[PDB]
């Protein structure tokens, strides 16, 4: 209740508004740098698509195992988060429709098991328990996908003994600069759609490959999904970003509205002080 | 890998840089460790201004205004 206690509290407020809405401005900045790097390798993943697509078409009496579904077990979901905190929401949101959907399988009690990319991930997954085959941390704004290529080979190279069933990705999107959407998606089985490009107008001659295209696509369909899950990973990077402009500017404005308040109580302790200062020195010198 | 044709020539480029000859990567390693320099000093002001400031001033407000 001391006035000094208030104009101590409202100074430091005005000073983290401040840094605050710094904060905020740098957050802004930040925003569009990964916007561009995701335009970048889109078209990459796009031409990729129809490069795919023209994978699918090789060999056609040749059949890969990707694209089968086998009893549906073990369940393996692959988790990218913040690996810093003040992501409003969207770690939580992610992290609780993992939850749900876990129990999903763990309705029909189809095993789960789970990989993880972020520090609040693996701080998450640590105090629920479980064991955890592959961890990452510190992996960067802009990662180099060989810092993100060890989870996806391992987890490749246990689904080839056939063990697992198939890999059920987690992510968010971002629609806007203010709405995000915790999204979960299925990678490991690929159906071709409205890639009839080269098609209606494919050459009569049949494409004969120097090398041999019977594992020509092989190499390409792993570097098919390296590319979508640095893809994907980039993205959640970016649409991380876009949480924090706005959690930094609501900061600021309940700043704005506190100091309000803590102004109003300040005048009032204010006028009641000099009030009774007043009253003391004019009762003290009747006395004299 | 790599599609050519007079209509386009891609190549799929997982590891590759348009430095003269090879064993020249010195450059990109610099870059680098500009990154990760980068990335330590965005870390640094990401812990200081959301625990410090925040920590400082929730505290302050902890104690009660009267």
């Amino acid at each position: 209740a001391n006035l000094k206690e208030i104009r101590a509290k409202v100074a430091s407020i005005k000073s983290t508004q401040k840094i605050t809405r710094a904060m905020q401005m740098v957050a802004a900045s930040k925003m569009r740098r990964a916007q561009e790097r995701m335009a970048q390798g889109r078209p990459y993943a796009d031409n990729m698509r129809r490069v795919i697509a023209h994978l699918v078409q090789a060999n056609p009496e040749y059949k890969h195992r990707y694209m089968v579904d086998r009893p549906v077990k073990r369940v393996g979901y692959i988790i990218v988060s913040s690996d810093r905190g003040l992501a409003g929401g969207l770690n939580i949101n992610l992290f609780k429709k993992v939850v749900q959907h876990v129990k999903a399988q763990q309705e029909q009690s189809i095993e789960v098991q789970f990989a993880l990319i972020g520090q609040k991930a693996v701080s998450f997954f640590k105090n629920y328990g479980g064991k955890v085959l592959g961890a990452t941390t510190q992996i960067g704004d802009a990662p180099s996908l060989e810092q993100l290529t060890g989870s996806v080979q391992v987890m490749l190279d246990a689904f080839d003994k056939g063990e697992l069933d198939r890999i059920y990705l987690v992510s968010n999107g971002f629609v806007n600069a203010m709405t995000q959407k915790p999204k979960v998606e299925q990678l490991v089985p690929l159906a071709p759609a409205e890639e009839g490009d080269d098609l209606n107008r494919t050459y009569g001659w049949d494409y004969i490959y120097e090398p041999e295209a019977e594992e020509l696509l092989n190499g390409l369909l792993v570097r098919y999904i390296e590319s979508m899950v640095y893809q994907g990973v980039i993205e959640n990077v970016a649409c991380e970003q876009s949480a924090r402009m706005v959690a930094m500017k609501a900061a600021t404005d309940n700043a704005g509205q506190l100091i309000k308040d803590l102004q109003l109580i300040y005048n009032k302790l204010r006028q009641a002080a000099i009030t009774q200062e007043i009253s003391e020195i004019v009762g003290g010198a009747a006395a004299v | 890998v790599l599609e050519v044709q007079p209509h386009v020539v891609t190549v799929l480029a997982d590891t590759a840089i348009r430095a003269d000859n090879l064993d020249e990567a010195a450059i990109l390693e610099a870059r680098k460790n500009a990154e990760q320099l980068l990335a330590n000093q965005k870390s640094d002001l990401d812990s200081a201004a959301a625990l410090a400031a925040l920590a400082e001033t929730a505290a302050q407000l902890e104690t009660i205004r009267k």
